RNA sequence: AAACUUUCAACAACGGAUCUCUUGGUUCUCGCAUCGAUGAAGAACGCAGCGAAAUGCGAUACGUAAUGUGAAUUGCAGAACCGUGAAUCAUCGAAUCUUUGAACGCACAUUGCGCCCCUUGGUAUUCCAGGGGGCAUGCCUGUUUGAGCGUCAUUU
RNA sequence: CGUGGAGGUCAGUGACGAAGCCUAGACCGUAAGGUCGGGUCGAACGGCCUCUAGUGCAGAUCUUGGUGGUAGUAGCAAAUAUUCAAAUGAGAACUUUGAAGACUGAAGUGGGGAAAGGUUCCACGUCAACAGCAGUUGGACGUGGGUUAGUCGAUCCUAAGA
RNA sequence: GUCGAAUUUGGGUAUAGGGGCGAAAGACUAAUCGAACCAUCUAGUAGCUGGUUCCUGCCGAAGUUUCCCUCAGGAUAGCAG
RNA sequence: AUAUUGGCGAGAGACCGAUAGCGAACAAGUACAGUGAUGGAAAGAUGAAAAGAACUUUGAAAAGAGAGUGAAAAAGUACGUGAAAUUGUUGAAAGGGAAGGGCAUUUGAUCAGACA
RNA sequence: UUGACCUCAAAUCAGGUAGGAGUACCCGCUGAACUUAAGCAUAUCAAUAAGCGGAGGAAAAGAAACCAACCGGGAUUGC
């Protein structure tokens, strides 16, 4: 950690992305059921587990 | 009642199978009955209604209205009428919501595939 | 607008490739785009093209290779039949119906015969 | 003593990622997934372990292949392509 | 877990034997399973009986040998003396057991008229053309009871 | 059978100040801790949970499956009955109706739907459609939605196309003499149906 | 006497029972026989004008080719028909199919490290870089090529 | 007596209001219960003859969920410590700036790293939740930016070991 | 108490459940040890403890006999419908 | 001919009806826990239609009060019905170390039927 | 000197093939204890669970070294 192997990198790169919250407009779509992100993450909450 | 070992009387088949149809499904749900005078016009009852199509509204509140059908929403198992509309408090309007089968066709729109279908089905074509 | 399918099989291999290098490089110019503008949906249908090309392009060269190959054992495996891997395997019509010749005297000499009753 | 105090005590890997199944059952040492079993030539499963296969086996995935098969087969494994008719 | 006056019962369920039910909710549909396969037999399988023809035979042992019921097939000493060959007769639709063995010639003779009551009663459709439609007939054993 | 035993719970035992019933393993997913397997519990096995081996069908002594028939048929003369039973019968011109053989050879429903009507079962062809509604029950999600009324029995004695030509009107039922329902001779166990029997039908009964 | 307490009612809270709903589950029956070294099951990481997810897909990435239908898609923006043509359509036979996985150049807590053939480039069979095609194992039939006073004939 | 469902029936009740819920309002039953009015409500439901069972709860330190009294209570008191003015803001005991009083006292409350975390860094915005007072402040929320090597590491080598 | 050594300590590495490891306490082996933890056999068995859901009507007990590795249980007779 | 709690395609039930029915009717083997093997939830319903409340006004704001839409806001994205425990206000009655219960009657409140 | 033969190897030799997945049903191996016996060891649970190998749309079995004792029967599987 601070010195990390890219596999590491690369899951915490795509942790990054997942930490956003809904785009808002897909609450305006038909049918559409998703009030918010109910997966969002925090990084002093819950933790990645490598 | 339905005699073929293929046919489902099951209602919950039904409900999905409506709900699940996807857009060349639905254009055939969509069908509008055709219009008294263009009943014995084309020798035919009904035809899946079509975007610039020409109908008038039989049944519901804007029962005796009619208009060109602005767009075929087929997401919403709707179809949306332009003249027919709401307008809002804020002085907006929007599209009221309608249903083929509570409407009927005065004017159709004419393709070479719109004719075909009528011919292919053993109508007329003024 | 946009890329139609009949029209790119019609031409020359070194048409297309040199078509192809101005999508990419129309794709190119509306990326450098994309960043100065609130959105720009032209990007998809240039880069769906490039993929329409790259399928003409594709499709050529293997039916190509796959008529010099046309009738002959052996040829690569990606022209050759899918199927089932298991089918694959399958003994061969003709080595299924082989017959034996000690049988096959018998098959003739004694074949199943229609027939019938009541009379 | 055997409680919290020993807890500070805790920043080692027992496990790091498995290449095969993706997990952090890949015990470092051991050099072997205590899930899918990698190295082994086979994916480790048990008959005691009904969930863990519900939860793996074919069918949790995308079937990227297997998935057409039942189309393809439908149709006799239809070669070449198809032609045309009118409209 | 002894009591009043009742039969002592042998009741067998000590083992799990609740996976090893079978119940038969299959007995309708396969009914017809089988009889849409009997009669798409009896389709494919052109105008022929449906059946083989059956030998008269005397049951065995001291219970059921006052009885005669259909056996396996026809004796290559019956097939001879009805005259023809077994490996014929099998595709006239005679069954021939070559097992069978005749230590009765009441049992014998009354084997032989069965044979030749059955070639008269059928037509054998020649190898090539003609073919004058024939109307199949759905058993063997019933036209030629025991 | 595998369902409410799909955990691993087991019970913590006594001393823990809480009851003993299995409970779930693990930590985190406020599943954990929780009562198990009990037929009192909260996603448990019920208790005695049903089986396909159940009895389902009844066996019947043919001779007393025929005795009853027989009795149900009885009863579709002895007119109370039928009049009891429903069947607005009370205009008919006699019990039992019989009927033109002509009746099995009519191919059309507007054809049959008249004889029928011709004679007698105006009233109680129409006691049905009246008599429709919806299942008062639950059975109405499990594709029984509609209650009605029965209509009557036309018992012919060769089909001649009699019978597809009743299928589609409502409450109404066709028979061979043949064959005999008593499902339908006596429907609820209800006796007195109300029959209508082709010429035809009448003299194969003896 | 108030307050406070208790009790009943109305209104309002609290909670989510009840009632009625049901693209779900459950059980029964019927028909069918199709995974993979031609790389499966499974993984990981990617891909959208505007997506986190479910779904779809693979650097041709919510898709390419083909075929059918005949005008949509829709949350906004954008684009847009008497027609080789709309569609987050149907169907699907042709392809693409990243890093992987039995997983196959070697490795792999590494985006670690070789070798061979073709080709471009820097003066370049030899060094450096790009482009492509490649090298796992057991076994079988075969083809070359060999080994052994295991053994046969033959030369002189 | 009552409940889920089933066959039969009354051509039963119902958007002109089914069901349910509410009701120190009314009536029948010895009682399980049954009927009625009013209110609330919104889409289905009952009487009779039969059929059927996953059919009636006060308890099981019963299962799940919900809620009380306790009770504005126990408490929020280790790590010496806070004070003046101005700015900002709707709002300042707590933010910012100045002023002051102090502390850690280089075995640091200073300056960097390993494991570990994974963006917490940094800028802008921003206070519903979070920071058991507060909140204009934050490791929070929103939105973006940021990690540049032939020489520092990995990579190579071998150790126990595999 | 000890504090320059049978010292403290990181990392790597080995040993795994009737097994390990123990300068020996039945200690330690992931808050678990006089036999870890995970799942399954498993709805393990219980002569023992707890509970066991609507109304009214009529009748109405026994704790005694004999046998039992029986003495908190059954068998049996009796009383009861 | 026989087997089939796996696969693919179909038809059904005196089955269950969101604490039921598979664990999952919902982005469910998900969120989350555990070094690991494994463990493993909760959570369906505004309306026919967003018509999802312009506009005024009080407030820093969240909101409130109006206005408005709608068949209904006693449906306001805390969204069908909306019970109970338990809670606020209002009204009624009573309370000398619990409260509630039984027969009976005064007192008040309340409800008939029933005369003709 | 040469050319065989047998045996054994080597090639990135020419071309094929095996692995893994699934496993309700099927062919085998291996294999308990809970439990029942009111104790308990043989026994029972059970030739069951668990572990392991191998298949197919079915598997297996099958045209008798069979069953019988009859006036004999006549591959296999199934009810
Ligand atoms: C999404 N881009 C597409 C482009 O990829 C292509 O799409 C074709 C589409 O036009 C075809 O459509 C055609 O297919 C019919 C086949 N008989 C004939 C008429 C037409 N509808 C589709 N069948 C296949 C797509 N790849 O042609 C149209 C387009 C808009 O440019
Ligand atoms: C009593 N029946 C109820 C029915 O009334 C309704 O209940 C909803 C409930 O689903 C909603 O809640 C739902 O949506 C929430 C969105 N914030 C999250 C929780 C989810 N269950 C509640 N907000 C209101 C209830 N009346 O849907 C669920 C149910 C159990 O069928
Ligand atoms: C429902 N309200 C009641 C109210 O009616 C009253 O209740 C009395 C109670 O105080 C008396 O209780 C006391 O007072 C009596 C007279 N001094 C003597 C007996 C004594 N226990 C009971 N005997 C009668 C109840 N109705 O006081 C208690 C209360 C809860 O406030
Ligand atoms: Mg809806
Ligand atoms: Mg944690
Ligand atoms: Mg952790
Ligand atoms: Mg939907
Ligand atoms: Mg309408
Ligand atoms: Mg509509
Ligand atoms: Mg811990
Ligand atoms: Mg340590
Ligand atoms: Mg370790
Ligand atoms: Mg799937
Ligand atoms: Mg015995
Ligand atoms: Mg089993
Ligand atoms: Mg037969
Ligand atoms: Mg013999
Ligand atoms: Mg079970
Ligand atoms: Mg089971
Ligand atoms: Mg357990
Ligand atoms: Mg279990
Ligand atoms: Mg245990
Ligand atoms: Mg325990
Ligand atoms: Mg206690
Ligand atoms: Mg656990
Ligand atoms: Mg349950
Ligand atoms: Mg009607
Ligand atoms: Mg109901
Ligand atoms: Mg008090
Ligand atoms: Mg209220
Ligand atoms: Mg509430
Ligand atoms: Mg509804
Ligand atoms: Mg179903
Ligand atoms: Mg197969
Ligand atoms: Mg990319
Ligand atoms: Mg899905
Ligand atoms: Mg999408
Ligand atoms: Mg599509
Ligand atoms: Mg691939
Ligand atoms: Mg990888
Ligand atoms: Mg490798
Ligand atoms: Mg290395
Ligand atoms: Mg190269
Ligand atoms: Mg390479
Ligand atoms: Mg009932
Ligand atoms: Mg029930
Ligand atoms: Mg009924
Ligand atoms: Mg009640
Ligand atoms: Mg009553
Ligand atoms: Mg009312
Ligand atoms: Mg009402
Ligand atoms: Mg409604
Ligand atoms: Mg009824
Ligand atoms: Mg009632
Ligand atoms: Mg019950
Ligand atoms: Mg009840
Ligand atoms: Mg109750
Ligand atoms: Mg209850
Ligand atoms: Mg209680
Ligand atoms: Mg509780
Ligand atoms: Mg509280
Ligand atoms: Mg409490
Ligand atoms: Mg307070
Ligand atoms: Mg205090
Ligand atoms: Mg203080
Ligand atoms: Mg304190
Ligand atoms: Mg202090
Ligand atoms: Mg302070
Ligand atoms: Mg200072
Ligand atoms: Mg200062
Ligand atoms: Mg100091
Ligand atoms: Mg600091
Ligand atoms: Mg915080
Ligand atoms: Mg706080
Ligand atoms: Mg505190
Ligand atoms: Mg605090
Ligand atoms: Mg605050
Ligand atoms: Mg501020
Ligand atoms: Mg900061
Ligand atoms: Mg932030
Ligand atoms: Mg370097
Ligand atoms: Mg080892
Ligand atoms: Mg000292
Ligand atoms: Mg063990
Ligand atoms: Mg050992
Ligand atoms: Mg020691
Ligand atoms: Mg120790
Ligand atoms: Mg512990
Ligand atoms: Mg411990
Ligand atoms: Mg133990
Ligand atoms: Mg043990
Ligand atoms: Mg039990
Ligand atoms: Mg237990
Ligand atoms: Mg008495
Ligand atoms: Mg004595
Ligand atoms: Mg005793
Ligand atoms: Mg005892
Ligand atoms: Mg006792
Ligand atoms: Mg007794
Ligand atoms: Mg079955
Ligand atoms: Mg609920
Ligand atoms: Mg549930
Ligand atoms: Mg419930
Ligand atoms: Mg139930
Ligand atoms: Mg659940
Ligand atoms: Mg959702
Ligand atoms: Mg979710
Ligand atoms: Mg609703
Ligand atoms: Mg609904
Ligand atoms: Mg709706
Ligand atoms: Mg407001
Ligand atoms: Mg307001
Ligand atoms: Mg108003
Ligand atoms: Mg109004
Ligand atoms: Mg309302
Ligand atoms: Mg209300
Ligand atoms: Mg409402
Ligand atoms: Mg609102
Ligand atoms: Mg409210
Ligand atoms: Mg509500
Ligand atoms: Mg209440
Ligand atoms: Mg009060
Ligand atoms: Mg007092
Ligand atoms: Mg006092
Ligand atoms: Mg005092
Ligand atoms: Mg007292
Ligand atoms: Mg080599
Ligand atoms: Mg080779
Ligand atoms: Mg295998
Ligand atoms: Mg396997
Ligand atoms: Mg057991
Ligand atoms: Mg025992
Ligand atoms: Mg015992
Ligand atoms: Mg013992
Ligand atoms: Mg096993
Ligand atoms: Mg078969
Ligand atoms: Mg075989
Ligand atoms: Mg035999
Ligand atoms: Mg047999
Ligand atoms: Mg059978
Ligand atoms: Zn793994």
């Amino acid at each position: 950690a601070a010195q990390k192997s890219f596999r590491i990198k690369q899951k915490m790169a795509k942790a990054k992305k997942q930490n956003r919250p809904l785009p808002q407009w897909i609450r305006l779509r038909t049918n559409n059921t998703i009030r918010y992100n109910a997966k969002r993450r925090n990084w002093r909450r819950t933790k990645m587990n490598i | 009642a339905k005699q073929s070992l293929d046919v489902s009387s099951d209602r919950r088949k039904a409900r999905k199978a409506y709900f699940t149809a996807p857009s060349s499904q639905r254009r055939v749900l969509l069908s509008a009955p055709l219009s008294k005078e263009l009943r014995a016009q084309y020798g035919i009852k009904a035809l899946p209604i079509r975007r610039d199509d020409e109908v008038l509204v039989v049944r519901g509140s804007k029962k005796g209205q009619e208009g060109k059908i602005s767009s075929v929403y087929r997401l919403k198992f709707a179809v949306q009428v332009d003249k027919v509309t709401k307008e809002k408090v804020n002085g907006a309007s929007v599209p009221i919501n309608l249903h083929p089968s509570k409407l009927v066709i005065t004017k159709l729109h004419l393709d070479k595939d719109r004719k075909a279908l009528i011919q292919r089905k053993g109508g007329k074509l003024e | 607008a946009g890329v139609k399918a009949y029209e790119l099989r019609t031409k020359s291999k070194e048409q297309l490739a040199s078509q192809l290098v101005d999508l990419k490089k129309e794709l190119a110019e509306l990326k450098v785009q994309k960043l100065s503008r609130p959105s720009l949906p032209k990007i998809k249908t240039v880069r769906k093209s490039i993929a329409c090309v790259l399928t003409v392009i594709n499709e050529q060269q293997r039916e190509a290779v796959r008529q010099l190959y046309k009738g002959k054992k052996y040829q690569p495996k990606d022209l050759r039949a899918k199927k089932t891997r298991a089918l694959r395997r399958a003994l061969t019509k003709f080595e299924a119906s082989q017959v034996t010749e000690k049988q096959r005297k018998k098959q003739i000499a004694f074949p199943q015969r229609k027939y019938a009753i009541k009379a | 003593g055997k409680g919290t105090p020993s807890f500070g005590k805790r920043h080692n890997k027992s496990h790091t990622l498995c290449n095969r199944c993706g997990r952090r059952s890949f015990h470092v040492q051991k050099k072997t997934c205590s899930s899918c079993g990698y190295p082994a030539a086979k994916t480790r499963s048990y008959n005691w372990g009904a969930k863990a296969k519900r939860r793996h086996t074919t069918g949790t995935g995308r079937m990227r292949y297997l998935k057409h098969v039942s189309r393809r087969f439908k149709n006799g494994f239809q070669t070449g392509s198809a032609s045309k008719a009118s409209a | 877990a002894i009591s009043k006056n009742l039969p002592i019962l042998k009741n067998h369920f000590r083992k799990h034997w609740q996976e090893r039910v079978k119940v038969h909710f299959d007995q309708a549909g396969k009914k017809v399973s089988r009889r849409n396969a009997r009669a798409t037999r009896a389709a494919k399988i052109a105008p022929r009986p449906l059946d083989l023809l059956r030998p008269v035979v005397r049951a065995p042992t001291v219970k059921y040998n006052r009885k005669v019921r259909a056996g396996r097939g026809f004796t290559l000493a019956e097939v001879k003396a009805a005259g023809l060959t077994a490996a014929y007769a099998r595709t006239i639709g005679i069954a021939v057991d070559h097992r069978r063995q005749n230590r009765n010639q009441e049992i014998f003779d009354a084997n032989v008229q069965r044979l030749k009551e059955y070639q008269s009663k059928i037509i054998v459709f020649p190898r090539n053309g003609k073919a004058p439609e024939a109307e199949q007939v759905l058993s063997a054993a019933a036209t030629f009871p025991i | 059978e595998k369902a409410g035993h799909q955990t691993s719970a087991e019970s913590w035992g006594t001393g823990r100040a809480v009851a003993r019933i299995p409970r779930v393993g693990g930590g985190g997913t406020g599943r954990s801790g929780q009562g198990a397997f009990g037929n009192m519990c909260r996603g448990g096995r019920m208790f005695a949970p049903t089986k396909t081996w159940r009895k389902w069908n009844v066996k019947v002594n043919h001779n007393e499956k025929r005795y009853a028939t027989a009795s149900a048929i009885a009863a579709t003369a002895v007119a109370s009955l039928v009049l009891a039973r429903g069947h607005r019968v009370e205009k008919i011109p006699e019990i039992p109706l019989v009927v033109s053989t002509d009746l099995e050879s009519i191919q059309k429903t507007k054809e049959a739907v008249a004889a029928l009507k011709a004679v007698g079962a105006h009233s109680d062809l129409l006691k049905v459609l009246k008599s429709k509604k919806l299942r008062a029950g639950k059975g109405k999600y499990r594709n029984r939605r509609w209650t009605q009324r029965r209509g009557p029995l036309v018992v012919y004695a060769e089909d001649n196309g009699i019978v597809k030509a009743l299928r589609n009107v409502p409450g109404v039922e066709t028979a061979n003499v043949a064959s005999l329902n008593l499902l339908q001779l006596a429907p609820g166990a209800h006796l007195g149906r109300f029959v209508i029997w082709t010429e035809a039908a009448f003299t194969k009964l003896d």
